[PDB]
Parts: structure tokens; C-alpha cells; sequence
């Protein structure tokens, strides 16, 4: 009857029911197991903790992410995650709901199949569909054509889309995303004299990032400004109550996205890869890509990032070109919302892969029914 | 496939203008005498069909977005535009038209001129930490029960049990050897080691019953791991195996040997492990995916019988 939407990202599961304006469950996509070196009889009979539970116990567990750079890598823990989502979070019987899943743009062929295998064999869903994340985000913005910048916790993509479909040859990919940016902010703050290595120190750096960081409109000006005065410094209160000041680290951390050299990546910046992606496209769609740049995912939340993109893309594009960046406020959840809508459409009942179709045709069915 | 729906079937039959309004996730026709009056709280899909000299039809699809229209509606317009275009075999050009910015062509479709009216149909949209309840299995008692082939024992869970002696764990394996009732065997976090893994490997050549074995969070090493995977050459029963989180990771030549060894296993459906290298990680995933589909091939020729 009702359809389920699961948006499985590198750091976070977003999961819920089709028709809802928002996911019912949002939780860490992780599976914990007991740490060597350690203790616990508290686990009882369990080999592992999943989700929120494992996040609690992060102290005594070694945590592992089944999705890496937006791709499924550990499949046995991916099942766990999926199982927890259905039974423990949505509290549903998966064999009773059509289920929509999401994937990264360049997801390898065999993973798309495997995800199809497991949903039918292990969870016995009556029907399923796999959609590309960025594409759903474009739809959530009310567009068929656009080029999405999608940057989460694990991976950042540039995804051009025309009249409803991604153009894969032109997709660009960057491993740098939020988790790396957190680690990067730990460093330079540390090189400033604050020392965050602790399992629960990272926790605080993450908070500073999501709170005080921003993207500079022009990097060498912002660095020259920061050098000649304190106007860009901001005070931050730690849990010990100490109030400390943090400097240019505020924008040197996200600058990594436009300057991947900072962390040691030989990769070009999201501005240059945006231009490239567009440039790899048919001249005739370019004007529509330039004019629709849609940002998706939580690592696009930094204040200032839209304006920085407008500027860099203007400096790249021709003189004439109309350039616009769309930054929807709800864009941590765009991908999920876009699926919520799509699976709720009257026209959707015919797009599902049925169990029967799967039983007869096997998993390669998903290459021909899901673009 | 491609979607059908009653308005899809009426779409683009012949030169003219059709206008639909997105209403609670469905596409609904606008009464033809209401054309050009657009609720600014709604979203619309417009189709302009033109005749071509050949006798086929030129399409233009516009989706119209009201400034106050809710996210589902406008998202739904864009998608309906895409499905409609697909259904027409990609031959329609897609136009996004926002209120106040609309194309001159779009505006040229209404001789009488385009009106905005406020309003529209409503949106279709609608913690603890470390210790609980230690594992109460009696090791002795259970080990015993395996020797006697107790049919009441279908499951054996030693997980998290501290301080079990290695030769007892070894003894469990020796005991599980001819057992026909134990389908599952979970020793996670027992401090088990390669000797235990060797025993288990021997066991798995003879044992025809256990489908699931869990070694997680142990001290097993690559030669323990591998010894089990050679054993599985003689074993068509075991569908699931989990070694996550050993104290020391095996390295690449171990991951490689695993993916190699499993090429001739037709049987195992699930492997818990975290591969560091993507090459074996992928190879193994393709193999498990092949073995799983054979279970669908049977199941089909099974299903292909009853007439
Ligand atoms: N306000 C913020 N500023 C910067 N980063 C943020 C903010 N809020 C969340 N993030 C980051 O967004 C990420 C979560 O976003 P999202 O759920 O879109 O990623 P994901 O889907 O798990 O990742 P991926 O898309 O890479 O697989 C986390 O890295 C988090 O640190
Ligand atoms: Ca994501
Ligand atoms: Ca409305
Ligand atoms: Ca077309």
C-alpha cells in the first residue's frame, strides 16, 4: 500500500515513507563491534551494535561504515543497516512495502544488482526501484535539467542532468567530503595549539565546523584580512566552559573543496570540476546547466558557498552567460524528499521492478529498468 | 518500462493544447474553458502539439510553477514532464516556466492572455551505553549436548563468553563433526585463534548440516581464515560466514587468496568481512552474486514445474 523511501549515504541513513515531507529516521550509518583492546560482557549474545546504539557506545567499539565514498563496500553490514532501518526504526514488515532505494551516480553495475538481489531474497519486498541521488535532488528542486553539486559526509559529485537524466560521461567525482573536512579542521586547529585527537574531541571539532566554518568569497583576500585584524575571528565555548577564539581556520577548512591540494589531493576544485563537467556536455545544453546549479547534501551548508560558486563559475564561463546557484534550505534532505515525491506519484506503480519480474529475469533486470 | 495512465493515453494525439494540473501527486486535466487561468499556489504541465508535414507531431512540454506552489507539486510537475516526454519517445522539448519569468512562446499560447489567480489545491504531503544481560549458555552442558546429537539444539551461541579454553573450542569443532542438528554456530569475541580455525576447517569438510558460522572479533589470522576457505572446497552446505574484526588484519595476499579460493565454491551466499582492497572486494561480491542467482535459477525451474 504505502511505499518506503531509503536514502543510504556514507555517513547517514535517511529513511521514511513516501508522501511524507521528511524522513522518519535519520541515523549514523555504522556498525560497531567490540574493541581490542577492551572488555565487554554487556553485549550479551550480540556480535554487533548498529545505528544510534553503536554511536552511543563509540567509546568501547571500533566503528565501521558499510558505505564508502557513497558506494557500498561492506555488504554484510549493509544488510544489517537495512534490517535495522525496516524493523527497528520504521517498524515495518518490508515484504509489505514497495521500496525505493538510492545510489551514487557512477555506482558500479554489479552493486546495483546485489542491492536488487538482497532486497528480494533477504527482505522479500514486493517491489523495488533504485534512483540516482543527485537526480532526485534536481527533481525536489522542480527541475528536469540542471547540474547538481552533491556533497555529503563521504563523497562529492558533479552531476549534469538533461530532460530528466544524468549524463554519465560528464559526471565528475571527488572523494573529499565532510568527514575528511572534519579531520582537516582537527589538524589546523591543532597546529594552532588546541590538540584534538580524542574519540570525543573529534566530536567537538565536528560541531565547530558545522557552526563556525564558511566559504570565503576570495581566499587570499580573506587570508589578508584575517592577518591584519580580528574581524573574522569568532569565539567558541567548549564543554569544559572555556571560551576560545578561532581564526582563519573557519574558511581554510572548506577551502579544501575548491583547493584539494590543502589535504594532499591532486584533484581539481569543485568549481573547476563543475566547469569541466558542463564542458563535457553538448554545447546546446550548457546554457541550461549554467543557469541551474543546484546544491544538495550537508557539506553544501557552509555559509558563503553559493556566492563563491557564482563567482568562480562566472570567471570560467563566457562573458555573457547567465549563471545561477540554487541552494535550497532543506538540502540536507533533498535526495530523500525527491524520492518521497517520485514514489508517491500515480504514475509510479508501473516503474517498480516486481518480485515476479525479478524471479523470472534475474537482477540484470535493474540495468534495463533503472537508468 | 514506461508509464501508462489515462491522461498519458490522451496526450499528444493531435494538434492543440493540453493543460494538466498536479493535484495530490496525480496529473489532472484542466477544464478547457479554464485555460490560461493559473493558480499561483499550484503547478502545471502544458503540452503543445503541432502537425508536421510528414503527418507526425512536434511536441513542446512546459511545466508551470506557481510562486506559492508547494514542493511536492513542483517536484511532481518536473517528473511528470519527464515521464510524459519518455512516453512520447523523447521527442518533446522540455521547458521550465516560472511565474513572472515565462517564455514568450509559452505566453503566446493564450490568445486571450495569461491570468494569475491566488490559491490552489492543497499539498499532497503529509539512549543507553555499555552493559546489558550477559550470555548464559553453559559451555560444558552444550558441548555435551552436541556429542549426543541432541535435536533440541539447532543453534549454538558462544558470543562474548570470556575465558573459554582453546582445546574446548577445538572440542566443539570435533563435536560438531558428525552433528546433523546444528545449523548455526556463533563464537564471536571468544579470543579464538588459528588452532580453533584449523579445527573448524577440518570440521567443515565432514559436516553437512551447519549453514552459518560466526568468527567475528577473534584472534584468527590469515592462515586460519584461509584454511577455512580451502575447506569450503569440500563443503556445499555453508551459506554464511563472518570473520569481521579480527585483532590483526590479514593483508592483501590473504584477500587475494580468499577471492581466488571462492571461485570454485558454488554454495556460500554471504561473507562478513571488511576488505581493504576493492579488487578482491568486487570479485567476491560478483561470486556471491552468482551463487545467489543459482538459488534463483533452481527456484524458477522449481516454479516452472507445477503447471
Ligand atoms: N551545517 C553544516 N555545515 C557543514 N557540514 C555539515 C553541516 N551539517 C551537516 N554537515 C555534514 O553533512 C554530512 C551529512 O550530509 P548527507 O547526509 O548529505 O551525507 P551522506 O549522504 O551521509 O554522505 P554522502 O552523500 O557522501 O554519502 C556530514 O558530513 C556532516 O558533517
Ligand atoms: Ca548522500
Ligand atoms: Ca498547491
Ligand atoms: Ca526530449
Amino acid at each position: 500500500t504505502t511505499a518506503l523511501v531509503c536514502d543510504n549515504g556514507s555517513g547517514l541513513v535517511k529513511a521514511g515513507f513516501a508522501g511524507d515531507d521528511a524522513p522518519r529516521a535519520v541515523f549514523p550509518s555504522i556498525v560497531g563491534r567490540p574493541r581490542h583492546q577492551g572488555v565487554m560482557v554487556g553485549m550479551g549474545q550480540k556480535d554487533s551494535y548498529v545505528g544510534d546504539e553503536a554511536q552511543s557506545k563509540r567509546g568501547i567499539l571500533t566503528l565501521k561504515y558499510p558505505i564508502e565514498h557513497g558506494i557500498i563496500t561492506n555488504w554484510d553490514d549493509m544488510e544489517k543497516i537495512w534490517h535495522h532501518t525496516f524493523y527497528n526504526e520504521l517498524r515495518v514488515a518490508p515484504e509489505e512495502h514497495p521500496t525505493l532505494l538510492t545510489e551514487a551516480p557512477l555506482n558500479p553495475k554489479a552493486n546495483r544488482e546485489k542491492m536488487t538481489q538482497i532486497m528480494f531474497e533477504t527482505f522479500n519486498v514486493p517491489a523495488m526501484y533504485v534512483a540516482i541521488q543527485a537526480v532526485l535532488s534536481l527533481y525536489a528542486s522542480g527541475r528536469t535539467t540542471g547540474i547538481v553539486l552533491d556533497s555529503g559526509d563521504g563523497v562529492t559529485h558533479n552531476v549534469p542532468i538533461y530532460e530528466g537524466y544524468a549524463l554519465p560521461h560528464a559526471i565528475m567525482r571527488l572523494d573529499l567530503a565532510g568527514r575528511d573536512l572534519t579531520d582537516y579542521l582537527m589538524k589546523i586547529l591543532t597546529e594552532r595549539g588546541y590538540s584534538f585527537v580524542t574519540t570525543a574531541e573529534r566530536e567537538i571539532v565536528r560541531d565547530i565546523k558545522e557552526k563556525l566554518c564558511y566559504v570565503a568569497l576570495d581566499f587570499e583576500n580573506e587570508m589578508a584580512t584575517a592577518a591584519s585584524s580580528s574581524s573574522l575571528e569568532k569565539s567558541y565555548e567548549l564543554p569544559d566552559g572555556q571560551v576560545i577564539t578561532i581564526g582563519n581556520e573557519r574558511f581554510r577548512c572548506p577551502e579544501t573543496l575548491f583547493q584539494p591540494s590543502f589535504i594532499g589531493m591532486e584533484s581539481a576544485g569543485i568549481h573547476e570540476t563543475t566547469y569541466n563537467s558542463i564542458m563535457k556536455c553538448d554545447i546546446d545544453i550548457r546554457k541550461d546547466l549554467y543557469a541551474n546549479n543546484v546544491m544538495s547534501g550537508g557539506t553544501t551548508m557552509y555559509p558563503g558557498i553559493a556566492d563563491r560558486m557564482q563567482k568562480e563559475i562566472t570567471a570560467l564561463a563566457p562573458s555573457t552567460m547567465k549563471i545561477k546557484i540554487i541552494a535550497p534550505p532543506e538540502r540536507k534532505y533533498s535526495v530523500w524528499i525527491g524520492g518521497s515525491i517520485l514514489a508517491s506519484l500515480s504514475t509510479f506503480q508501473q516503474m517498480w521492478i516486481t518480485k515476479q519480474e525479478y524471479d523470472e529475469a534475474g537482477p540484470s533486470i535493474v540495468h534495463r529498468k533503472c537508468f | 518500462m514506461v508509464v501508462e495512465h489515462p491522461e498519458f493515453l490522451k496526450a499528444g494525439k493531435e494538434p492543440g493544447l493540453q493543460i494538466w494540473r498536479v493535484e495530490k501527486f496525480d496529473l489532472v486535466p484542466v477544464p478547457t474553458n479554464l485555460y490560461g487561468d493559473f493558480f499561483t499556489g499550484d503547478a502545471y504541465v502544458i503540452l503543445k502539439t503541432v502537425q508536421l508535414r510528414n503527418g507526425n507531431l512536434q511536441y513542446d512540454l512546459h511545466y508551470w510553477l506557481g510562486n506559492e506552489c508547494s514542493q511536492d507539486e513542483s517536484g511532481a510537475a518536473a517528473i511528470f514532464t519527464v515521464q510524459l516526454d519518455d512516453y512520447l519517445n523523447g521527442r518533446a522539448v522540455q521547458h521550465r516556466e516560472v511565474q513572472g519569468f515565462e517564455s514568450a512562446t509559452f505566453l503566446g499560447y493564450f490568445k486571450s492572455g495569461l491570468k494569475y489567480k491566488k490559491g490552489g489545491v492543497a499539498s499532497g504531503f503529509g539512549k543507553p551505553v555499555p552493559d546489558e544481560e550477559p550470555n548464559s549458555t553453559d559451555v560444558e552442558e552444550t558441548l555435551e549436548r552436541i556429542k549426543n546429537n541432541d535435536p533440541k539444539l539447532e543453534e549454538v551461541n558462544l558470543n562474548n563468553i570470556r575465558n573459554i579454553p582453546i582445546p574446548t573450542l577445538k572440542a566443539y569443532a570435533e563435536a560438531l563433526k558428525e552433528n546433523s542438528y546444528v545449523k548455526k554456530f556463533a563464537l564471536a569475541n571468544t579470543r579464538a585463534d588459528d588452532h580453533v580455525a584449523f579445527a573448524i576447517a577440518i570440521m567443515l569438510k565432514a559436516n553437512k548440516t551447519i549453514t552459518s558460522l560466526n568468527l567475528d572479533s577473534n584472534h584468527i589470522t590469515g592462515k586460519g581464515i584461509l584454511a577455512i576457505f580451502r575447506a569450503l572446497l569440500q563443503n556445499n552446505t555453508l551459506t554464511e560466514l563472518r570473520f569481521h574484526n579480527q585483532r590483526h588484519i590479514c593483508g592483501g595476499k590473504t584477500e587475494m587468496e580468499i577471492a581466488k579460493l571462492l571461485k570454485e565454491n558454488t554454495t556460500l551466499l554471504k561473507l562478513g568481512y571488511h576488505f581493504e582492497l576493492a579488487g578482491p572486494r568486487m570479485t567476491v561480491t560478483n561470486l556471491l552474486s552468482r551463487n545467489m542467482d543459482k538459488q534463483r535459477q533452481k527456484r524458477l525451474q522449481e516454479q516452472r514445474q507445477a503447471q
